[PDB]
């Protein structure tokens, strides 16, 4: 619990020079050297905190996500107390198609960091409910949207979709309009789910230029 | 104490379709 | 004509956005049976035209039943005017008649509704040339030699319809059960809300009640099969019951522990119902008047109303009719029992139910 | 005032805490104990005899005798601007020829996919639409179609009072949109004479 | 192209193009209030209440004797 | 002549209830810088009548899981008690008239509790007990206030009574705090602001609902007349209008209490104050 | 006959004056469009001036205003609350989302129009409609109520 | 004794709550959400970057342009686009107008849920004035679609700053007459003081942001610690309270309205002349006169309104101090003209997760106060 109101005057500054220099330049190398077995890959890129800086991205295994997050929360130089979100990105071309992404914020030194774990559809990721209390609903949403199972969760159940909803909508192979639709039936006197029919089907416009160089 | 509801011509004296001075908007830099 | 009605214009697999090729006009579409028929046609992608006499509030429930443009609503229908009937059927290859009456009024008699209008409708249907099917609804107890006036006028109108439109189908179902019916609802209003319920004689006359969804399926099965044109079908459920058995079933289902019915001779019942039948004319029609408080009902109770031997029924349409005494059909009358429907103690089976469920239901 | 009291505390843990310990006297946002007779009378005239309810009552009684902000619709209207995005409409040249040339840019930019266009060449060789539909129940009224149009053919006019009784009345085809433009042309031109200085 | 839009007859340089936009008046707008701006002594309130109640009690005594 | 007098009383009670509910809407609107009902008739003067006629042709919902007799009986009991209390105000000469009206208003609890028992809603049963607890809690302060009032009510022959015609025609200046407690007790009985948290008529439609609201506004008028008789030196039309305006004015400007908050208020503030004032007035009256 | 038919027509006139001047709607504030409905009830437009009182329970409600998008998870609840209102009742669909799905029309989770669940009397267009446009739609609903003739239809049955 | 919990269902009519009580005291609260989940994160993958922008107006529909801001900033960072000075000033000015609108609605809806009806009707006329300010620059009262990549959509019309100054000249009086009904009132205090207390450790552990975080004694404002556009030039104060109360959050929100008024006044006097859009024609569409007179502008107009710009491959997370807290967008780019993945982080989602630990030990009549003081809108909660 940090960033208590201490100065009673208006502050015209953000951070100190030495700690901002350390966070913006040396934090990647520091995390790699202190805990090398936790880190498998690092990217230093365009800085979640501001447009003017650079900030690290740490790749880790699921077997060491919890100790790395505990280290990043409690170490005296990396005090990442706030977990902003947990989400996933689907990459169907990979052997492990999911990347679970964790964003963190350090109120002590005005920093941010990103932590990634790569898993497929049937490999569980350890929960961070004991480390961060917001990890509960975000892991529930990630299970709902992508089908990533978080082991050790207290109550992993769907939170966003419909009550009988099977299927994970944010996967790339799930259709945009889905498989079922809903209407009221006068004969059965109930709201009933039926297979999808569209009065006007969705028109897909393929705009992409055959001279464009940026497509990756 | 400033009063809510100003009276006539003390607020929005001209409608936006009857702007009293013509507008010249820059859309490119001279450089 | 034969089976080109159901095949030639059929587009899509058959849902709400599909096209069946049927343009149908349903007369009496806001009624009890007509609403279910209009729902049955429109859900498969048919255009349904619905003229009505009542206010728009009583017809608004038909607007939901189909996709955009496929439910057509024509208010201020006057069936003594041929222009309204001509406009309502001007694009339809199917006409379905559900217009009927149960009590007489100073503005409308049984012949006006069961005879004159079906005759003029069949004539105007045969004039167009594009109407391939005319489904007319009558009663199972319809007979020209019936003492009840409504059964006799119904049979006379059936004859006029088969005369003017030779391929028109005549449908004669039994008593129809449903949420908004006129059979269990008036019987429950007779078991409760009255000091006593009169039963005509011993109550040993036999009936064959049927479910409303089965009749709605029967209309679509008739429209499929070309052989059923010009025929007469009797629609009755899989069980033959007496009126005493029906009263006993309702008293057991309602959980009423006092039989308030009394068996009376037919002259006594007619003497009771006579003062409110000589004054039925010169009156515009009163609310909450039972259709069982007439001499015609007493004459119907002195006869059997069942499917005749050798007649065409549900089995010729490929339909196994649902049971009326138990199941989904009897669920609405189970809601009117004393205290409420309710589940029970729910504790014998909650033994090996998981943790959060029992606390959720406070068991 | 924003001051606190032991007793006015809304919860139970703080109510139990204030009556068994004097930790509330260290907190600077609390009102201190009265020290003499006159302060006790001021505190009692605060708690009894209200006087904090009365200030709000005096304010609401002043508002009872004040001016009102209600307009008498539909005899009086609100205030809008020439940029207002209302009912879509199709426009003509002063000669009477359609401005639209079936480029399908407004159909491409539409995030709701509320536009459906078909075209072929007219008998005089001109490039014109044969179908131009706007589903007004799919439209989001963003104005992106108005921005994408290079000939000022499709606009969002100044009409907002177009509620109907059937939903089929809100699936506009090309003829109705041209009828809307023929209705609203002078107002649309007056609006565009100002908004062309900015766009 | 911008010269076609904003330029005037006889303009010598591209730096001479006029600009007329929404602007504050010369000197700016005047200053405004931002922060919150704000009874009788309880002795006075209690004295007035005691006076009214004492008059009431005197009238009660008088009407009791008359009754 | 008694039937004629009672019907001639009943006519302005219902006319006044319609005009009270309109005046509440319009005064509440004027405090909020708007207009309130103006369209429905000239100056909105037909709005309560069209509300009543709209509810007249509205469908009566009779739930087929409740007991129909108690469900019908609850708003009838409320309406009958309000009309009887008005008759006790104006067509009585009894010696203990204030005690009669206190007894009638103690009977008014039954409509709330019959509505709570009849309708099969989960939270109607939850809210009826809270509303009954509020009314029951403030009835005792009303009774102790009546005790303080009756210590000084004597007729010409020397007999002490609660007859309304024997009350003095001057305001009771000696009992200003008791008058304020009486007014807040009236606010608590009618479930108005700031005690409007508990509703019990969630299952009622059409004229049963209309009977509920006519009973509520008529009871408010009864309590206003009672307060004007006890403290303001008489019953008058101007005093009825002024006290109603005061109640709407309080409803415009205040938020409401929690359940335990007004329970603590009624059982730790108002009852000891009324009892202490009774002891002081008994000491004065010797 | 002429006199009694004249009386019956005047009974319809008075009943329609009462029903249109006493519409008590029920709020489904599902989404964006609810804020404009709040602005319609506020002091500038003053829905209470036209006799409109918002009611919490469906038993006292005369109309339903669907103001916002309807999802597959919310559709049976909306249908159940609609079924609990007593007759006569009307439904006002407000905004593109309730009208036809709107910007979420091709989603896996949205009902494409509240027409698909409940029948609708007056459709108000916009995303959102202005509060003044909602006033126009409600005045149109009043016009629909004025053309009803219930006792004249009953008299000729 | 062995007292089982009594459970309660709280409202289908779009928050659903399943409470547990041990009498009059709540032991558990479980919110059930997803009744407004329309799948906007899936639908954004099927839109171009300009096409998907009006989805963000419909997330927090009380505060629209602030939702637009973070999506625009996330695109601009990956594109390496600079915004001109006048556009930055316009963005700051309309962001603060948006914050004033949101705080007016939040405080008055809270006080109406508690029982005070008049402040709602008083504040909504001021909301109508600020809606007229939205409409005069974008043509929409709510869903403006005003902020674009590289600047704003249109210039300010002549005569807007004059009227914004005339509104700001009397807004402090409106906030003053608002506080006379609530701040020194004992019923409001007895409803709000010490209800739903949040300490600093619980605030950071439960991912809190915005005026909740400032009422627990934490000096954290994103407009002062990680500034964006011209917020570093703005001079204003951060209000701080220290109880974590409903009452303290109410006071912090009122002071934040005062500070937003201060920033609005500063923006009205320092508004510069110049470009309001970035001059990169391969990202920003040209003017309508330029498009009708030069070939390159017409080509760029055609391509930017059909295919759209291509964002280079990469990722970013960008956040904005939205009036309910930190609103952030996680944008994943593969290189196309469509977002590969667009995760939306909403503060009300994290604030509503706390209702199980905040309502413990409270009564049924305090649940609505807790829900009102968390300042939740279910469009951004249920994406
Ligand atoms: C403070 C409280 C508020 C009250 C004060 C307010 C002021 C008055 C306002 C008036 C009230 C307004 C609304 C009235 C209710 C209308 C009726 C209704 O809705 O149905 C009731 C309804 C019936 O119950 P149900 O829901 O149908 O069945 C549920 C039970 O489980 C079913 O139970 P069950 O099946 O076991 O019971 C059956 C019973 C059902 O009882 C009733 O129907 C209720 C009875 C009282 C209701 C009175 C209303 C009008 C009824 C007609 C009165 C006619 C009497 C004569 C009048 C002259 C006419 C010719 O009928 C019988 O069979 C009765 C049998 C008689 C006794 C047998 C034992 C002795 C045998 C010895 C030999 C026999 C000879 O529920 C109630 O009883 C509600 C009670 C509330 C009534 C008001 C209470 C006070 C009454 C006035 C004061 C008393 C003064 C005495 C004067 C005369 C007596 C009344
Ligand atoms: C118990 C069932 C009802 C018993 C009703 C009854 O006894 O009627 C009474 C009481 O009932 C009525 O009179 C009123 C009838 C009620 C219905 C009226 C509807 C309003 C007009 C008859 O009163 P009278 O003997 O005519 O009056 C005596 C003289 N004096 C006027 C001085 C009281
Ligand atoms: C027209 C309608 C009029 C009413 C409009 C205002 C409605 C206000 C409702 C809420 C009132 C709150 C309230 O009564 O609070 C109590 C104090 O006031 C009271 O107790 C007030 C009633 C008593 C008036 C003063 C009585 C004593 C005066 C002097 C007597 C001795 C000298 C003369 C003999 C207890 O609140 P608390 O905070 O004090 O509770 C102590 C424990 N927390
Ligand atoms: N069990 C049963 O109910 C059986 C029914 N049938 C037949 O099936 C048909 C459907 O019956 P059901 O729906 O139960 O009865 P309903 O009364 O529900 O349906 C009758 C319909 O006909 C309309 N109608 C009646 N008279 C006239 C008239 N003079 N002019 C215009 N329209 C009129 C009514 O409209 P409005 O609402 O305006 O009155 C109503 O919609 C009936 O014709 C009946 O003869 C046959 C055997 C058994
Ligand atoms: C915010 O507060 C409010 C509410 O919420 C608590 C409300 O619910 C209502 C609406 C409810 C109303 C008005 C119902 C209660 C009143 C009724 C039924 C009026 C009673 C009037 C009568 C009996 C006289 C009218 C009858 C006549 C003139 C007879 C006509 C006869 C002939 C023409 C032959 C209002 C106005 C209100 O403000
Ligand atoms: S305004 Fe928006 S929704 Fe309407 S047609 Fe144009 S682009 Fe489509
Ligand atoms: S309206 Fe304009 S943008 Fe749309 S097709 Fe016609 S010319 Fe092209
Ligand atoms: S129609 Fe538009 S404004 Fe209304 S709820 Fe839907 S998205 Fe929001």
């Amino acid at each position: 619990g940090y960033a208590y109101a201490r100065k009673t005057t208006d502050k015209d500054y953000i951070a100190s020079e030495h700690m901002q220099a350390f966070g913006n330049t040396q934090l990647t190398d520091y995390i790699i050297k202190t805990v090398p077995k936790f880190v498998k890959m690092a990217v230093t890129g365009p800085a979640q905190s501001s447009v003017l800086y650079q900030e690290p991205t740490i790749y880790t295994t699921p077997e060491s996500l919890v100790p790395l997050m505990v280290f990043l929360r409690d170490h005296t130089n990396t005090q990442f107390k706030c977990l902003l979100d947990v989400t996933a990105v689907d990459f169907p071309e990979r052997a492990a198609r999911f990347e679970v992404v964790y964003h963190l914020l350090s109120p002590r030194w005005n920093n941010r960091i990103r932590v990634k774990v790569c898993v497929d559809e049937v490999t569980a990721v350890p929960t961070l409910c004991k480390v961060f209390n917001t990890a509960n609903w975000f892991e529930r949403e990630t299970w709902d949207m992508f089908g990533v199972f978080f082991s050790g969760h207290p109550d992993l159940r769907r939170i966003l979709t419909d009550y009988g909803f099977t299927g994970h909508p944010l996967r790339k192979d799930f259709p945009m309009t889905g498989y079922q639709e809903v209407r009221y039936d006068y004969g059965k006197k109930r709201v009933v789910s039926e297979p999808l029919e569209l009065t006007q089907e969705f028109r897909y416009f393929d705009f992409n230029s055959p001279w464009e160089t940026l497509n990756r | 104490f400033e009063h809510y509801l100003p009276m006539g011509l003390e607020y929005r004296k001209f409608s936006p379709g009857t702007q009293p001075v013509k507008a010249v908007v820059p859309h490119d830099s001279p450089k | 004509y034969s089976s080109t009605l159901m095949t030639a214009d059929k587009l899509g697999p058959g849902g709400r956005s599909s096209v069946s090729g049927i343009t149908a006009t349903v007369f009496g579409a806001n009624g009890f049976l007509g609403s279910y028929i209009v729902n049955e046609l429109a859900k498969r992608g048919s255009q349904v035209v619905c003229p009505f006499r009542s206010t728009e509030n009583e017809a608004m429930h038909l607007k939901q039943m189909g996709d955009l443009g496929q439910i057509v609503l024509l208010p201020e229908l006057d069936i003594r005017n041929d222009d309204d009937i001509k406009r309502a059927i001007s694009r339809s290859n199917v006409i379905i008649n559900c217009v009927g009456m149960r009590l007489q009024t100073k503005n409308w008699s049984f012949e006006d509704v069961h005879v004159d209008f079906p005759k003029r409708l069949a004539k105007l249907a045969a004039e167009t040339g594009q109407v391939q099917r005319l489904i007319h609804f009558s009663d199972m107890g319809a007979d020209e030699n019936h003492k009840s006036l409504r059964m006799r006028t119904k049979a006379v109108g059936d004859k006029e319809v088969l005369d003017a439109f030779p391929d028109a189908t005549i449908v004669r179902p039994g008593d129809i059960v449903g949420i908004e019916d006129h059979f269990y609802n008036y019987l429950i209003y007779q078991l409760t809300l009255t000091v006593f319920a009169p039963v005509v004689e011993s109550g040993s006359n036999k009936i064959q009640p049927t479910y409303v969804l089965d009749v709605a399926d029967a209309v679509a099965a008739l429209l499929r099969k070309p052989d059923t044109a010009g025929k007469t079908l009797y629609l009755g459920g899989p069980e033959v019951l007496t009126m005493r058995e029906v009263y006993d079933l309702l008293l057991k289902t309602l959980r009423i522990y006092r039989d308030d019915t009394v068996h009376l001779p037919a002259w006594a019942v007619k003497a009771m119902y006579k003062p409110f039948d000589s004054v039925r004319r010169m009156l515009p029609g009163l609310p909450m008047t039972s259709p069982l408080a007439t001499e015609d009902y007493v004459e119907e109770m002195l006869r059997d109303k069942v499917v005749p031997a050798g007649a065409l029924g549900y089995a010729d349409l490929g339909i196994v009719p649902q049971k009326v005494t138990d199941g989904l059909a009897i669920e609405p009358v189970r809601h009117a029992r004393v205290g409420g429907y309710r589940w029970g103690d729910m504790s014998a089976v909650a033994k090996d139910i998981p943790e959060s469920v029992r606390k959720y239901y406070n068991i | 005032g924003t001051e606190r009291r032991p007793g006015e505390s809304g919860a139970w843990k703080q109510i139990e805490r204030q009556r068994y310990a004097s930790d509330w006297e260290n907190d600077p946002t609390f009102k201190r104990t009265p020290k003499n007779l006159a302060e006790v009378l001021d505190d009692s005239a605060s708690m009894l005899l209200l006087t904090d309810v009365w200030r709000g009552m005096a304010y609401t009684l002043g508002a009872f005798f004040d001016k009102k902000v209600t307009i008498m619709y539909p005899f009086e209207k609100g205030q809008l601007s020439p940029r207002f995005r209302g009912e879509h409409a199709l426009r003509r040249y002063p000669t009477g020829e359609e401005r639209c040339i079936a480029c399908k840019l407004c159909e491409a930019i539409c995030p709701a996919q509320a536009i459906t266009i078909e075209a072929e060449e007219r008998e005089d060789g001109s490039r014109r639409t044969t179908r131009y539909d706007i589903d007004m129940t799919k439209c989001i009224y963003c104005g992106f179609c108005q921005e994408a149009c290079p000939v000022d053919a499709i606009v969002e006019g100044p009409n907002f009072e177009f509620s109907t009784e059937t939903r089929e009345e809100l699936l506009y085809d090309k003829q109705k949109l041209l009828e809307n433009g023929d209705k609203w042309e002078t107002e649309i031109a007056t609006n565009l004479r100002t908004e062309s200085l900015y766009r | 192209t911008e010269v076609l839009k904003r330029g005037f007859p006889g303009m010598k340089s591209v730096k001479d193009m006029p600009i007329v936009q929404d602007a504050p008046p010369p000197g700016g707008f005047p200053t405004i209030r931002i922060e919150r701006r704000l009874g009788p002594t309880g002795v006075a309130i209690f004295a007035g209440l005691a006076a009214i109640m004492g008059y009431g009690f005197y009238k009660l005594h008088e009407q009791r004797q008359e009754k | 002549m008694i039937v004629a007098s009672i019907l001639i009383l009943i006519v302005p009670v219902l006319l006044s209830v319609a005009m009270f509910t309109l005046a509440e809407r319009t005064v509440m609107a004027s405090m909020q810088r708007r207009f309130g009902p103006q369209v429905s008739g000239i100056s909105g003067l037909l709005q309560p009548f069209w509300d009543g006629l709209k509810l007249g042709v509205k469908e009566p919902v009779l739930p087929d899981s409740s007991s129909a007799g108690a469900f019908a009986a609850s708003p009838m009991i409320s309406f009958v008690l309000s009309q009887v209390a008005w008759v006790g105000i104006c067509i009585s000469d009894a010696s203990f008239q204030g005690l009669v009206i206190m007894a009638i208003s103690s009977l008014a609890v039954y409509g709330v509790m019959l509505a709570g028992w009849a309708s099969n809603s989960k939270y109607a049963f939850l809210g009826c007990l809270r509303s009954v607890a509020l009314m029951v809690s403030y009835e005792l302060s009303l009774g102790a206030a009546l005790l303080s009032i009756g210590l000084f009510v004597t007729d010409g022959t020397g007999m002490k009574c609660l007859n309304f015609a024997e009350m003095p025609t001057t305001p009771q200046y000696a009992m200003l705090p008791l008058c304020l407690i009486f007014l807040v007790c009236i606010l608590a009985e009618t479930k108005r602001d700031p005690f409007d948290l508990p509703g019990y008529n969630v299952e009622y439609s059409s004229l049963g609902f209309a009977l509920f609201f006519i009973a509520e506004y008529a009871n408010m008028a009864v309590m206003s007349a009672i307060a004007s008789i006890y403290f303001l030196g008489g019953f008058s039309a101007l005093k009825i209008t002024a006290l109603f305006f005061a109640f709407v004015w309080t409803r415009g400007t205040l938020p409401r209490y929690r359940y335990d908050q007004f329970m603590r208020l009624g059982w730790k503030a108002f009852l000891p104050l009324t009892l202490a004032f009774f002891a002081l007035h008994a000491s004065v009256a010797i | 006959a002429k006199g009694l038919e004249f009386v019956v027509s005047k009974v319809d006139n008075v009943v329609n004056w009462a029903r249109a001047g006493s519409i008590w709607p029920m709020t489904f504030g599902l989404a964006c469009c609810a804020v404009e409905m709040m602005h319609a009830g506020a002091s500038r437009y003053d829905l209470d001036r036209y006799g409109i009182i918002f009611r919490p329970s469906p038993r006292q409600s005369d109309a339903m205003i669907v103001a916002g998008t309807l999802t597959n998870k919310m559709a049976p609840a909306l249908r159940k609350v609609y079924d609990q209102m007593p007759e006569p009742k009307w439904v006002v669909s407000m905004g593109s989302c309730a009208n036809g799905g709107g910007y979420y029309h091709y989603s896996y989770a949205v009902v494409r129009g509240c027409d698909r669940v409940v029948p609708v009397d007056v459709y108000v267009p916009g995303c959102p409609p202005t509060a003044e446009g909602l006033l126009y739609g409600l005045l149109q609903l009043q016009k629909k109520i004025y053309r009803s003739k219930t006792t004249q239809i009953w008299y000729k049955k | 004794a062995k007292v089982n919990n009594f459970t309660l269902n709280f409202g289908p009519q779009v928050l659903r709550l399943v409470l547990e009580m041990q009498g009059e005291i709540i032991m558990r609260a479980d919110p059930h959400i997803g009744l407004l989940h329309r799948g906007t994160e899936k639908l954004l993958e099927y839109k171009t970057y300009l096409q998907g922008l009006p989805y963000f107006d419909r997330l927090d529909y009380v505060s629209m342009m602030c939702m637009e801001h973070s999506y625009v900033l996330a695109i601009e960072q990956l594109l390496n686009v600079s915004v001109p000075l006048r556009g930055q000033y316009i963005r700051v000015l309309f962001s603060e107008i948006t914050r004033v609108l949101n705080h007016l609605l939040a405080i008055t809806c809270h006080s109406m849920d508690v029982g005070a009806l008049t402040p709602f009707l008083w504040a909504f006329e001021e909301r109508e004035k600020l809606f007229e300010f939205y409409e005069r620059v974008s043509g929409a009262r709510m869903h403006a679609a005003y902020f674009r990549v590289g600047g704003v959509s249109q210039d300010l019309p002549i005569g807007l700053l004059r009227d914004v100054y005339d509104w700001a000249r009397q807004f402090a009086s409106r906030l003053d007459e608002m506080e006379e009904l609530l701040t020194g009132n004992r019923i409001w205090k007895e409803r709000t003081v010490d209800v739903g207390t949040i300490t600093a450790q619980m605030a950071w552990d439960w991912g809190c942001s915005g005026p909740i975080l400032r009422a627990s004694g934490i000096d954290w404002d994103l407009r002062k610690t990680q500034p964006y556009d011209a917020y570093g030039k703005m001079q204003f104060n951060v209000p701080i309270a220290g109880h974590g109360d409903c009452y303290d959050r109410y006071l912090v929100r009122l002071q934040e309205m005062r500070e937003s008024l201060r920033i609005i006044y500063q923006c009205l006097n320092e508004m510069p002349d110049g470009l309001y859009k970035s001059p990169d024609g391969k990202v920003c569409p040209p003017s309508r006169s330029t498009m009708k007179q030069s070939m390159e502008a017409l080509i760029h107009h055609f391509k930017l309104y059909t295919e759209g710009f291509h964002v280079p491959a990469g990722e970013t997370y960008r956040a904005v101090e939205a009036p309910k807290g930190e609103f952030g967008v996680y944008l994943v780019s593969r290189g196309g003209n469509r977002p590969y993945r667009c995760k939306i982080r909403s503060p009300g989602y994290a604030h509503l997760q706390m209702t199980d630990v905040i309502s413990r030990g409270a009564m049924l009549a305090d649940v609505v106060t807790i829900i009102g003081t968390l300042d939740v809108v279910f469009g951004e909660i249920d994406r």
